[PDB]
């Protein structure tokens, strides 16, 4: 919980992803705008709570000092291998740990933001390790998180 | 770089009780858990004749308090992941 000076200049750049008006402070309305642009729908109270756990002076908004301080307490990261495996499992229709290459192409070209058929070709080339037209997604996820 | 790692989720819940409503809810609901646990135990094990309507009453209030506590616990986990979302977004400037 002690920040490198490198990272201080880094989080100032981060601060502007949040301070939608260059105000020098982050309000709940800006935090809601940001949260919603990441696909989340926090309530007004949840936004106030987020600010309130960071707002040292109690003026209802987050300055860069309180922003930068609250990063220092959450620098610890952990791997996402199991969460990514569970996203693949969503498409494991038979729950047998395999997704066919055809089905993975169908998913990647139709759901979410999508990939081009060319992009999906490279992904399946890596994903179908055994060349059998089937993706053992735990093994593929292990390869990508190595 | 960080690759596919994301901010680690918090251990115990020493946080977001800055929300005065949540901490009021926790303490009222916890006290009611204590209250109905006592009253159920007394009414089943410390009496000569069990009054089943009394037990049902305190079972309703007990489940109500337990589930209020659960709903506070889930809200704290949601608040923590909402904050971890912003930490994770801020951390993308370290690359
Ligand atoms: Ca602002
Ligand atoms: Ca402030």
């Amino acid at each position: 919980a002690a920040l490198t000076e490198e990272q201080i200049a880094e989080f100032k750049e981060a601060f502007s992803l949040f301070d939608k008006d260059g105000d020098g402070t982050i309000t709940t309305k800006e935090l809601g705008t940001v949260m919603r642009s990441l696909g989340q729908n926090p309530t007004e109270a949840e936004l106030q709570d987020m600010i309130n756990e960071v707002d040292a002076d109690g003026n209802g908004t987050i300055d860069f000092p309180e922003f930068l301080t609250m990063m220092a307490r959450k620098m610890k990261d952990t791997d996402s291998e199991e969460e990514i495996r569970e996203a693949f499992r969503v498409f494991d229709k038979d729950g047998n740990g395999y997704i066919s290459a055809a089905e993975l192409r169908h998913v990647m070209t139709n759901l979410g933001e999508k990939l081009t058929d060319e992009e999906v070709d490279e992904m399946i080339r890596e994903a179908d390790i055994d060349g059998d037209g089937q993706v053992n997604y735990e093994e593929f996820v292990q390869m990508m998180t190595a | 770089g960080r690759k596919l790692e994301l901010t680690k989720a918090e251990k115990h819940f020493h946080n977001f009780m800055m929300d005065t409503q949540l901490t009021k809810r926790v303490k009222n609901a916890a006290a009611n858990v204590l209250r109905e646990t006592w009253l159920i135990y007394k009414n089943t094990k410390l009496v000569k004749k069990i009054d089943h309507a009394k037990v049902r009453k305190h079972q309703r209030k007990f489940l109500q308090a337990i589930h209020q506590l659960r709903s506070v616990k889930m809200e704290q986990r949601k608040l923590n992941d909402q904050a971890n979302t912003l930490v994770d977004l801020a951390k993308t400037q370290l690359e």
